Formats: C-alpha cells, structure tokens, sequence
RNA sequence: AACCUGGGGAACUGAAACAUCUCAGUACCCAGAGGAGAGGAAAGAGAAAUCGACUCCCUGAGUAGCGGCGAGCGAAAGGGGA
RNA sequence: AGCCAUGGGGGAAUCUGGGCGGACCACCGCCUAAGGCUAAGUACUCCGGGUGACCGAUAGCGCACCAGUACCGUGAGGGAAA
RNA sequence: GGCGUGCCUAUUGAAGCAUGAGCCGGCGACUCACGGUCGUGGGCGAGCUUAAGCCGUUGAGGCGGAGGCGUAGGGAAACCGAG
RNA sequence: GUAAGAGGAGGUAUAGGGAGCGACGCUUGCCCGGUGCCGGAAGGUCAAGGGGAGGGGUGCAAGCCCCGAACCGAAGCCCCGG
RNA sequence: CCCCGUGGAGCUUUACUGCAGCCUGGUGUUGGCUCUUGGUCGCGCCGGCGCGGCUGGGGGCCUAACCCUCGGAUGGGGGGACAGCGCUUGGCGGGCAGUUUGACUGGGGCGGUCGCCUCCUAAAAGGUAACGGAGGCGCCCAAAGGUCCCCUCAGGCGGGACGGAAAUCCGCCGGAGAGCGCAAGGGUAGAAGGGGGCCUGACUGCGAGGCCUGCAAGCCGAGCAGGGGCGAAAGCCGGGCCUAGUGAACCGGUGGU
C-alpha cells in the first residue's frame, strides 16, 4: 500500500509501505529529517 | 510441454584466489551460504560476498569442524 | 546540407569539456517506492558512456 | 532496431517555453593571466578590440597568473582575482546606470 | 518558355507498422499580373530611455523554439551588404 | 498561447481616444487599425550574343538530316531512325 | 602418350540435372552539393579565418572583420570560477 | 448533385421506394432473454449554453482578470413495453 | 501451390480513428398581441396583492420575415417565426475513407510459449542450446525488523486423568534428518532457529574498492560526517539466512526548497 510519512510542523516525507487491513491503522516510528534531526512521525 | 523454463546464471564462486594480491573492498568470494567463511581482514555483506578489509594477500584456510575461512595478510 | 543537431539528445545528454558524454542515471522516477535509501541516492547522479558515447556525440553537432 | 538507448532521460531542467530564450546579461570569462600581456589601461573595448572577449556583452576578469599592477575596467571581478590585482593596482568596476 | 501573386490542394513517402506528425502549402488545377510580380512609408520592432518603409544577399543559426519532445521542423531582433 | 488574419454571436469610443511590448494586473515604454499608390535593389530565359580543364552522331536537345516528323494509339498521348 | 568436372552467380556445398548468357560491337552501375569526423600536405599561431559585397581585371587580384572556430569550467538554474 | 436543380412523376397509397420469397397446389409451427426496428410527455445519466454560492491574480482604489458548487439545460444511451 | 516481406490490393464487422449523412440543444436569420406558472429591480400594502422594462419556460392567435402556390402580382391564397439556411453542441453513423490485425515455430495454422527465481541437462572455473526434464514469482512482516539477554530441534524408546500413529508433560538416547514466512537450492544451533527487555539505522549526506556486464541495468561494500537506537562495554543497526516478489524514457498527478 502506499504510505507516506510527514514530518511535525513542517515539510519532509519518507518511504513507506503500510499494511492493508493487517492490524495498522496509525504508525508513529521515529526517522531522522535533513533541516535540524530526529522529530516524531506521524502517517498522514 | 509445459518445462522449458530458467533463471539467468549467477556467476557465482570464488573471485580472488589464494596469493593474489588485492586491494581494500575486493569482492574475495560471491556464494550461495556460508559456503565460505569471513576471518582476517576479511568482512561479508547481506548476500555472504566475502571482501578484502585491506590491500594484501588472499589466503585460505580449512579448519574442519569450524568450517573453511579467508583471509587477506597485509603488508605494505 | 548541414545536419541539424539532435534536439531530443542536447535535451538529455552534455558533452564534457575533455570529451566525455554525461547523462542522468536512469530508474529513478517510479519503479521508485520502496528502494533502499542508497538505491535513489546513488541514481542521483551523472555518469559516463562508453562506445554508444562516441554515436552520441555525432549528434550534438554545431553543439 | 529496437528501443533506442534515449533509455536516458531530460534532465535539461529549463528545456524551453514558447517565446524562448530571455534575453539577460551574460558574463565572458577572461583571465588576468592573459591580462600580463600588456601595459596601459585594460577594458572591454581592449579586450574584444583584440583577442578574447568577442561581444560577449560583460567582461569579468578573473583567475590564474600574476597581476600586472594597472587599471582594469570590468563589469566583474573573481573573489580571487580582485585579490590577486587589488593587491598591485586599480579595480575600477563595471557601469551601472 | 520560365519567373510571380491570389483562390483551391494531394499521395506515394519518412516515421524502419500507423492514425498526430512528415512529405508540403510541395505536385498539380484555377484566376490574375508583367517586363517582372509581390511587398512597401509602422496601430512596427523588443528591451537598448534603441532602431526607423519595403524588398534581396551574407550572418545571426541548425541558435531561439516547435515536436506521438518521435521522425522531424525550424524562426526573429541584431550585425555586414545591395 | 500572445501577436496577425477571420467564418458565427454580442458590440464601442475620436486622443481622459485606441493598439502593442507572449496568459492576466500595475507600472514604464512603443505605435496610431479599420482607404489607396510608390521607383531601385530581386526572380526567370522563349529571344540575341559572349565564354567553356561541355558533347562530338548509341554522345549532345527527342531532332546536327525536312522531327514533334514517320509510325503507334478512338483520344489525351507516345515517339523513332537517319 | 600422360593429365584434366566450362564462366558468373548463389550457396554448408555446383561440372553440376541450380541462376544468367546465341555471337560480336557499342551503351551500361559508388557521383556531386552542403555539413560532420578521422587522417594527411601545408600557412599562420593564442590566435586563425573572412561571408555577401565593393574595386580591379576580362582566364590578375586586392579590398571587405559582419561573422565563425579557439583562449574556462562547473551547475537545471540563479551563480560562482581554476574551480 | 456543394448548390441550383433533376429523377421519382407532370405520378398521389389500386401509387411510388426498399427487402425477401419466387407459376400453381397444400401449408408456414414454437421461442421477444440478446440484436434490429416500433412505441413509451415518467424516471436515471447526458454536451454547449444559462446560472453564480464559493475561491483566486493584480492595483493605493475605483476596477480589471481568471477559476467555480448547487440549480436549470436536447438528442442518445439506460429504463419500460411491442 | 507453400512460406516469407513489419509488400500490395478487393471484401467484412459489435477491430481502431475518422468522413458523408441523419438526429439533436443554443444561437443568427427572428416579428406582433394575448392567457399563466418562475425570476427581477422600485413603489404603493399587511412570504403574499397591483405595475413597467427584463424576462425563461409552456398554451393560443396574429402576419409582415422565410417557404409554397395563384389566369405575371408594387398583389390573392396556404404555411409561418416553424421550417430552410449560417455558426455552434452532443449523439447515431462500414454508406465511405485511412489503417491495424506480434514473434518463436524440425513448413505455416491450431495448440503451447514470451519477463523473473531454483535445480538438472552443463562435460569438477565461469558460460553454454533444444517446442529437453522438473518446480516457483508478480507477494508477505511494525513484528516476521534493530540491538541486548536467554534458552535449542526433529525423531526414536519408556512413563503418564480425556488424548498416544501425532496435543501437553517427566525421563533417556538424540549434531542436526527440525526449524529458518512461500519454490528449489546453498547455508545454518559455536544460529541465521525459540523466548524476552528496551527500541525504529524499513536513517540523512555520501562512498575507497570490487563482482557482474555488448549497452543500459543489476550486485557487494569498508569507511567519513551528521544526528540517533540497543549494550556496562568491545561493539552491532543504512530492514528481513540468502538467491524471485518487476517496468527505460516520455507525458502527467500530489507535496514541497
Ligand atoms: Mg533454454
Ligand atoms: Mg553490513
Ligand atoms: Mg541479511
Ligand atoms: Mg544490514
Ligand atoms: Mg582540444
Ligand atoms: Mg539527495
Ligand atoms: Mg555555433
Ligand atoms: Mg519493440
Ligand atoms: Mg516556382
Ligand atoms: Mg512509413
Ligand atoms: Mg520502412
Ligand atoms: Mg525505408
Ligand atoms: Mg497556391
Ligand atoms: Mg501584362
Ligand atoms: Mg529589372
Ligand atoms: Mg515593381
Ligand atoms: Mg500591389
Ligand atoms: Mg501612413
Ligand atoms: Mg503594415
Ligand atoms: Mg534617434
Ligand atoms: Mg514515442
Ligand atoms: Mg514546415
Ligand atoms: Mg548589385
Ligand atoms: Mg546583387
Ligand atoms: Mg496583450
Ligand atoms: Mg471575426
Ligand atoms: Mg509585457
Ligand atoms: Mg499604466
Ligand atoms: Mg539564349
Ligand atoms: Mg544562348
Ligand atoms: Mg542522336
Ligand atoms: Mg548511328
Ligand atoms: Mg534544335
Ligand atoms: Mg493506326
Ligand atoms: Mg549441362
Ligand atoms: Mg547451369
Ligand atoms: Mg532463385
Ligand atoms: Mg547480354
Ligand atoms: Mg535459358
Ligand atoms: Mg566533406
Ligand atoms: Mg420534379
Ligand atoms: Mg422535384
Ligand atoms: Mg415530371
Ligand atoms: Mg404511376
Ligand atoms: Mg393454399
Ligand atoms: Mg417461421
Ligand atoms: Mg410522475
Ligand atoms: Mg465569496
Ligand atoms: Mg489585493
Ligand atoms: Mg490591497
Ligand atoms: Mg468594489
Ligand atoms: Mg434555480
Ligand atoms: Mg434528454
Ligand atoms: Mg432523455
Ligand atoms: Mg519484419
Ligand atoms: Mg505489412
Ligand atoms: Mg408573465
Ligand atoms: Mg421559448
Ligand atoms: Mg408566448
Ligand atoms: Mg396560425
Ligand atoms: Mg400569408
Ligand atoms: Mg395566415
Ligand atoms: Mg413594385
Ligand atoms: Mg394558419
Ligand atoms: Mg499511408
Ligand atoms: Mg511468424
Ligand atoms: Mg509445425
Ligand atoms: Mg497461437
Ligand atoms: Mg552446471
Ligand atoms: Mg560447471
Ligand atoms: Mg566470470
Ligand atoms: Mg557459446
Ligand atoms: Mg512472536
Ligand atoms: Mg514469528
Ligand atoms: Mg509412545
Ligand atoms: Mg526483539
Ligand atoms: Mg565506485
Ligand atoms: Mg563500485
Ligand atoms: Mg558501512
Ligand atoms: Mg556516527
Ligand atoms: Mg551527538
Ligand atoms: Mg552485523
Ligand atoms: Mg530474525
Ligand atoms: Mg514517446
Ligand atoms: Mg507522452
Ligand atoms: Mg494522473
């Protein structure tokens, strides 16, 4: 499925690939963006 | 019929034999397993290519039980 | 009477100063989705050509 | 025979757009390298009068060799070359009006 | 005879099929003009507070662009001339 | 997707007028549509002449000769030999 | 007396029962223009070169720098520059 | 036939066009789900156009300019029956 | 005849795309009066009555456009703002036009096949063909991933309330015949397998050097920097034991500097 990330108050996105009806219907794992480093992700 | 079917060839094997020299990253051995195994400046990577850690060269050692391994001997 | 220039390869492909052909690496632009991160960086940039560079430079003319 | 190895692909980002090219000052690069060749006061009529500029509406010396200490006219100048001659003579900069 | 202008206007062919596209506003048909014909004194150029009718050659330039951005097509201003 | 042109529909103003400068708007600037004429530079070669690292009768024009003939086709038309 | 399977073409293979040709004479097929790219003979050299055209000549050349190629690259670009 | 027009026909449903069968005798069965045709002032979808909530670009503004929801909009198709 | 050529042409259709034709909405040609439902602005009057321009729709009537016709008519009669014609909208449209209608192939057709992975054929490097012999792929997982820690199978025999051919349990033998998501293979417990605790490196910026290779592509990869995760730490992490799980370029979608 095509899933992508976006970065808090901001603009960044990330490969992804979310589940169809598989238990997942919100993901919230951590990455790394370019402007400052490391903030929380959610879907979206 | 219903046969005549395959998968292109996979060229696999040892590339550096014992004695040669060869520089830092050399692919030493492409292989199905652990047909081979890492040891003395000698690193393996996601497929089990095993690969020169430093110039030098190429050795091979059997070790039965523990299985048979290759190494590079720097010097410079 | 003089050859025209070969638009659709100036639009793709330099000419390098010593003589080399450069272009974009392919496969970067939606078999995309899931490839490692070093897949689409490493398609991030130019390369070399080789014996097709030579045909390549015939085109590119007054160019 | 087949498809062509155009494989490849526009990155010539800025291809074009109906009325074209924008007309917009272009800069000639010359170095003052080719400057020691003389002695007097270097400027764009000089350097296109004879030798290395050709029309190219803006002259913007620059680069490798040594400075002749002298004046030297230009519509811009090299970080490294203002230097280079700014350190022996006259950097006297383009028009502006 | 050919040259020219206006009205009309193909297809083979090229694209290694083909339909857009190309061939080509060509071949040809028609009306008219004439020793030529057209065009012609800016409701212009296009970036310089610049040029200064029109036509022709050189150049600009296979550039700017156009294009199933394929095959291909392909200017102008400016500069040198008549 | 402006500019020029115009088959259909709506439809102004006369210089506080209009048009253009590549959607559009503001600025700046350019030009004055909806009447007409204008030589030269240019194109061509039936015609006359001059010249050829052009032909020399299976060549050169189809025709050096009584050839657009003889002959062939209802005809458009084809078309020699010498 | 010894020896000896036409010519061309086309073919894995032709004397071939494969193609073409009665014989002779004459006609008969890799050109040129522009632009590319190598090589080569030469002129000039960080330069080199003129196009139309004009003047000359009437099998004489010269003028003509507009322009082109080169002297800087890298980037999509802004831009920066021996980077 | 682009048109004007002509043929139909200087005819008028006992006529004219189309289709199939093919003197004459006896006869011609069932199946309208699909296709065609015919019918169906409802409904459904449906283009230009009308409409203009709502959004935009620009200007100091008056404005200029563009995007655009509901809603109205034929035939056709759907649907209903023969 | 037969095949072949990305040759031709005639024919067909519910092949594709047009074109004629035909149907159609708006609109121009295009006018008058009247009745009634909807809108529209002002006023009189407590969402409704009266009025005019504007109307949009629907009904009716008119005549003078337009059309037909009448012993030639600046007219009479019939039709009538319809029709016809112009522009434009969408439809139906082999009547017609241009074309398309793959390759392999012990001739072609029919059948089968067409990319990727595994094994054999393959002759002990690599690579090898056949309409040779055999099987898979077009996914799956946020736990099936990272790291830290911990434990180790299948099976055979003996024993156990249901149940014993095989659940779960104790014992003893048991180096791997299990497991490792799925085919096959190579690998593998001195873990890559089972269980836990914390976690998201299914990171950004890169990339010395190689494998493989006509090209394009595919593959491996130390290390540098940034900022992180688990660990006391040495260290390990740029997804998953590996090898399939895919698609140049154009054109376009969305989000950003
Ligand atoms: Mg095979
Ligand atoms: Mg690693
Ligand atoms: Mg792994
Ligand atoms: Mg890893
Ligand atoms: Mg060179
Ligand atoms: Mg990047
Ligand atoms: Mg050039
Ligand atoms: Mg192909
Ligand atoms: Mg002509
Ligand atoms: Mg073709
Ligand atoms: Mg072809
Ligand atoms: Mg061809
Ligand atoms: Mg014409
Ligand atoms: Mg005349
Ligand atoms: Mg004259
Ligand atoms: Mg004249
Ligand atoms: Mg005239
Ligand atoms: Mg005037
Ligand atoms: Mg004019
Ligand atoms: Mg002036
Ligand atoms: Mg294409
Ligand atoms: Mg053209
Ligand atoms: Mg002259
Ligand atoms: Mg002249
Ligand atoms: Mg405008
Ligand atoms: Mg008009
Ligand atoms: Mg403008
Ligand atoms: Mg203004
Ligand atoms: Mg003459
Ligand atoms: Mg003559
Ligand atoms: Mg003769
Ligand atoms: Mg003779
Ligand atoms: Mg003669
Ligand atoms: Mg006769
Ligand atoms: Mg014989
Ligand atoms: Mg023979
Ligand atoms: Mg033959
Ligand atoms: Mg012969
Ligand atoms: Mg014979
Ligand atoms: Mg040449
Ligand atoms: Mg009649
Ligand atoms: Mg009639
Ligand atoms: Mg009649
Ligand atoms: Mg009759
Ligand atoms: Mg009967
Ligand atoms: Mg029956
Ligand atoms: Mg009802
Ligand atoms: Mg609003
Ligand atoms: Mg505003
Ligand atoms: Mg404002
Ligand atoms: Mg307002
Ligand atoms: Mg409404
Ligand atoms: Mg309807
Ligand atoms: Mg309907
Ligand atoms: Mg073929
Ligand atoms: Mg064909
Ligand atoms: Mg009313
Ligand atoms: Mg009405
Ligand atoms: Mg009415
Ligand atoms: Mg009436
Ligand atoms: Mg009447
Ligand atoms: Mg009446
Ligand atoms: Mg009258
Ligand atoms: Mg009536
Ligand atoms: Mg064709
Ligand atoms: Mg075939
Ligand atoms: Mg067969
Ligand atoms: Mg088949
Ligand atoms: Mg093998
Ligand atoms: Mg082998
Ligand atoms: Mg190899
Ligand atoms: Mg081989
Ligand atoms: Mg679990
Ligand atoms: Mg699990
Ligand atoms: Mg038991
Ligand atoms: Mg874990
Ligand atoms: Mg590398
Ligand atoms: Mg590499
Ligand atoms: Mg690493
Ligand atoms: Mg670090
Ligand atoms: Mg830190
Ligand atoms: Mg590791
Ligand atoms: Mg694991
Ligand atoms: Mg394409
Ligand atoms: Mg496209
Ligand atoms: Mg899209």
């Amino acid at each position: 499925l095509l899933l992508e990330c976006t970065e808090c108050k901001r603009r960044n996105y990330a490969t992804e690939k979310n589940k169809r009806n598989t238990p997942n219907k919100l993901e919230l794992r951590k990455y790394c963006p370019w402007c400052r480093k490391h903030t929380v992700h959610r879907e979206v | 019929t219903k046969n005549g079917r395959d998968s292109q060839a996979k060229r696999l094997g040892v590339k550096r034999y014992e004695g040669q020299v060869v520089r830092a990253g050399n692919i030493l051995v492409r292989q199905r397993g652990t047909r081979f195994k890492p040891g003395k400046n000698v690193g393996m990577g996601r497929d089990f290519t095993l690969f020169a850690l430093v110039d030098g060269v190429v050795e091979f050692q059997d070790r039965g039980r523990l299985g048979r391994y290759v190494h590079v001997r720097p010097l410079a | 009477p003089k050859m025209k220039t070969h638009k659709g390869a100036k639009k793709r492909v330099k000419i390098t100063a010593s003589g080399k052909v450069v272009a974009m690496k392919t496969g970067k632009r939606h078999l995309n989705w899931q490839k490692s991160g070093k897949e689409i960086r490493q398609k991030g940039r130019k390369f070399v050509l080789a014996k097709p560079e030579a045909e390549r430079i015939k085109l590119l003319l007054p160019y | 025979g087949r498809s062509t190895t155009l494989m490849r692909l526009p990155k010539r980002g800025m291809q074009g757009q109906v009325p074209g090219e924008i007309k917009r000052p272009r800069y000639q690069g010359v170095n003052l390298k080719d400057l020691a060749r003389f002695e007097g006061e270097v400027t764009p009529e000089l350097l296109v009068r004879a030798g290395l500029l050709k029309k190219g509406y803006r002259l913007k010396i620059l680069g490798e060799g040594e400075a002749k200490p002298l004046k030297v006219v230009a519509h811009a100048f090299s970080k490294s070359a203002l230097e280079k001659l700014k350190a022996a003579g006259g950097e006297p900069v383009l028009l502006e009006a």
